[PDB]
């Protein structure tokens, strides 16, 4: 079944799980042609594949070669998801693979299943939450091997960099989810926020800037300072 | 023309033999049904004024043997049975007729609806479908569920329906999981024809067969059975133009017998609206479609 407020502590237990979202698979540029028509231009994507539990974040690059000749483009991003999630599950050893699959919207519950119909034992399930991965490519450094892509490329981050050695994965998810919201709604002043202090710096093998606890907390008071700002603006408040 | 004789109606009973329907009171002197058009499989079923729990019939062939109705006060319903000593037979069957004590099966000259609905029907695969060998004729109930069904519960007494299920190994080629889910024709033409029904005309018999025991004794297990053999046609790119055409044409007829206040629990709107309107086959159902529509508007 699926997933919620409810249930939400099952995401931090020891059953090994994944979430996959398929938003920045296909993405296109909309832009007018000579004779007045439009036209799209697809650009490379990827799926965001990530364990809640430790940070890792199986980032697979979709080149948009993939794309070539094909039709009816939204409907086979999804199965092409379904796919590269089923041969990660299979290139992953048996007592690596995950026990559930949580995928972030309802239309990819299918291709996914049809996909895994050899791993009986993976339940796939949606989440009633409402998850800002897609915002993952405002993370500059995700966003930098995406577009420098040539060909598709597997590549492997942990998205908590180091946090885990000092706080929890439920509050380490929280602040990464707290994080991404923030960069979907308002990206640059997201942004401003993470590097409005020049002298706080991210190390080379991280995605975020090394923020002591106490920076942290102001950082997270900023970030929800700013959605709130960004909801009394939007609905006049 | 052939007999279907009863010792006697002790319970008041409603009977049908195939799509017609009469009713029998306690103890009136009935002694059963003559002028049975040889030819086809039949439908003797059975709903008792005093219980409707259990709808129950009997399918048969004329042409494989003698066949009888006896009521049995102990397991309380119906029984079929067959008489092997012909000559009784005869004799019983002419004191009845006789006496006039048999009503006649109405075979009308310008009606074909039992044809059209059992033209793929044959005792032989029905009995593969229902398995209790030592009888000729095959017992069916309201309650009887399917082998699929007791996958999701006694095996003797269930329907052994061809399982379908779009989501199985079967149905999805490894390598080809996103053409076979939304195209068919590989699970309709090479697993389900070429390989388990041999040919389009066995589908249909089973596909018929599953109808009847959905309308005439509500069978849960069966109806569902018969959306799922339109539904793997309607979802296939590619089938001989021959089956559409038979199809439109024995989907008519089904639609044109059902009830009119039966069609709430016995159609599926989901099924119906994404054959007509929505699948590979859109379009090649006009007969069907024309019915559909005129008939139960309310479900689309
Ligand atoms: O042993 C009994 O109770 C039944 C024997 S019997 O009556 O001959 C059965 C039977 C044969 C032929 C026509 C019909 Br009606 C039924
Ligand atoms: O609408 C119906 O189904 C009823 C028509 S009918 O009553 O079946 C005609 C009929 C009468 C008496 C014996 C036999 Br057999 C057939």
């Amino acid at each position: 079944g699926a997933m919620n407020s409810s249930n939400y502590a099952e995401l931090f237990n020891n059953d090994i799980k994944l979430f996959v979202d398929d938003t920045n698979v296909y993405r296109v540029t909309v832009h007018k042609t000579f004779e007045g028509n439009v036209a799209t231009k697809a650009i490379n994507g990827c799926i965001f594949t990530l364990n809640p539990k430790t940070g890792h974040l199986f980032l697979k690059i979709i080149h948009t070669s993939v794309w070539a000749g094909q039709k009816r483009l939204s409907q086979l991003a999804k199965w092409k998801t379904a796919e590269e999630v089923s041969a990660l599950v299979r290139s992953l050893p048996k007592e690596e693979q995950p026990k559930q699959i949580i995928v972030t919207r309802k239309a990819m519950l299918d291709p996914l299943e049809v996909h895994m119909l050899d791993f009986p034992n993976i339940a796939i399930r949606p989440t009633e939450l409402r998850l800002p991965f897609s915002a993952a490519m405002s993370i500059d450094k995700l966003s930098d091997v995406v577009m420098k892509a040539t060909e598709p490329q597997m590549v492997l981050f942990n998205i908590y960099d180091d946090w885990l050695d000092r706080i929890s994965s439920y509050t380490a998810f929280s602040r990464l989810t707290l994080l991404l919201r923030a960069l979907k709604t308002n990206e640059e002043s997201a942004k401003m926020i993470l590097l409005s202090d020049p002298t706080i710096t991210i190390k080379s093998y991280h995605l975020w800037p090394s923020f002591t606890d106490e920076q942290w907390i102001t950082i997270e008071s900023q970030m929800r300072d700013l959605i709130l700002t960004e909801y009394g603006r939007k609905y006049n408040v | 023309m052939n007999t279907v004789p009863f010792t006697s109606a002790p319970i008041e009973v409603t009977i049908g033999i195939d799509q017609y329907s009469f009713n029998v009171k306690e103890n009136q002197p009935f002694h059963g049904i003559k002028d049975i058009p040889i030819g086809h499989v039949h439908v003797i079923h059975f709903q008792h004024a005093d219980n409707s729990s259990m709808r129950y019939g009997y399918w048969f062939d004329c042409r494989m043997g003698n066949f009888y109705i006896q009521y049995d006060p102990k397991d309380g319903l119906y029984k079929m049975m067959e008489e092997r000593d012909g000559a009784k037979f005869e004799n019983i069957v002419h004191n009845f007729k006789e006496r006039q004590m048999m009503v006649s099966y109405p075979k009308i000259d310008e009606d074909d609806t039992w044809y059209n609905l059992t033209e793929f029907v044959q005792m032989d695969k029905i009995r593969k479908i229902v398995r209790k060998d030592e009888n000729q004729f095959s017992y069916v109930d309201s309650s009887m569920t399917t082998v699929q069904e007791n996958e999701l519960s006694d095996p003797a007494h269930s329907l052994n329906y061809t399982v379908i299920n779009f989501k199985s190994r079967e149905a999805i080629r490894p390598g080809h999981e996103m053409e076979d889910f939304l195209d068919k024709s590989y699970y309709l033409n090479t697993v389900m024809l070429q390989g388990i029904f041999k040919n389009s005309s066995n589908y249909f018999g089973e596909l018929q067969f599953a109808f009847l025991n959905a309308m005439f004794f509500g069978n849960y297990g069966s109806s569902l059975q018969w959306h799922a053999m339109i539904e793997l046609i309607c979802s296939s790119a590619t089938v001989p133009k021959h089956m559409l055409d038979k199809l439109d044409e024995i989907l008519y007829y089904q639609i044109k017998t059902l009830p009119e206040q039966y069609s709430d629990i016995l159609l599926n709107e989901r099924v119906w609206n994404i054959c007509l309107y929505s699948s590979f086959q859109k379009n090649s159902l006009h007969n069907t479609e024309k019915i559909m529509e005129n008939k139960y508007p309310e479900l689309l």
